[PDB]
């Protein structure tokens, strides 16, 4: 992160919160929600505000859930999307994870 | 050999799971002079019922946060185990046959981290090893 590492999970987070798809069929929006996210909240060099990254932790839940809640497209490729973009493994585990990532930097069956 | 009746369901199930390292467990009733084998299911249909299980809370010897307590120690099942199925879940839980482990908050009782641990005799193979890695298996 050297010419620009700051706005690389924003751009992704706008994008995924911009498209506002039930169905994630877009290849870039979930793949940014599965990768960037992930490295996004590993990199803890770029300085950014706690509810950005609460934003957009909260807008790849959603995108998350609405992408487990829809109809996708056996473990095989989309019928108009790759295999690889489209895939989501454990969409409110990952989310929670996240969440609790972002509080944990944002200055602090029946189980719940 | 000996003649006796295996239930269609049962039957199928043999090879549902068993097509590819495999077994057949079943319980044999010598009822009205005839053999008739069977699940355990049917076996209670036919006719004393007294369930036995496991569902231990092993006071967990790690003490470390709630979600490590939590949500880091029920992903132990695809270390080295085999001939268990897999279910994914988006919530997040190990739910194979007769096995939950995402009991509730990490420690209620007044003590060290408590979790519950629940297994039957027919996989008791992951609860043990679960039950005998969380009793002093996972220091601090």
């Amino acid at each position: 992160v050297v010419q620009h590492g700051v706005g690389l999970g924003e751009a992704l987070l706008e994008a995924e919160t911009i498209e506002e798809q039930e169905s994630p069929v877009n290849c870039f929006r979930k793949l940014f929600v599965c990768d960037v996210l992930p490295l996004i909240i590993n990199n803890h060099d770029v300085r950014l505000p706690a509810n950005l990254l609460y934003k957009y932790l909260n807008k790849a839940a959603e995108f998350y859930i609405n992408y487990v809640t829809r109809s996708t497209q056996q473990k095989y490729i989309i019928e108009g999307l790759t295999e690889k973009s489209s895939q989501i493994v454990d969409p409110w585990e990952r989310l929670f994870k996240i969440l609790n990532v972002v509080g944990m930097r944002c200055e602090w069956y029946g189980d719940i | 050999s000996i003649p006796v009746g295996i239930s269609l369901g049962l039957l199928k199930r043999e090879m549902a799971q068993g097509l590819l390292p495999r077994l057949l467990h079943g319980t044999l009733i010598m009822k009205d002079s005839n053999f008739r084998l069977v699940s355990s299911e049917q076996a209670l249909k036919e006719l004393a019922e007294h369930q036995l299980r496991f569902t231990c809370r092993v006071h967990l010897h790690d003490t470390r946060k709630e979600q490590e307590t939590a949500l880091r120690v029920y992903s132990h099942l695809k270390s080295v185990l085999k001939d268990h199925c897999v279910q994914h879940l988006p919530d997040g839980s190990v739910t194979v046959e007769s096995v939950l482990l995402q009991a509730a908050a990490p420690s209620e009782d007044p003590g060290t981290k408590v979790l519950l641990v629940s297994w039957t005799y027919q996989d008791e193979e992951l609860g043990s090893f679960l039950t005998s890695l969380l009793k002093k298996g996972l220091p601090q």
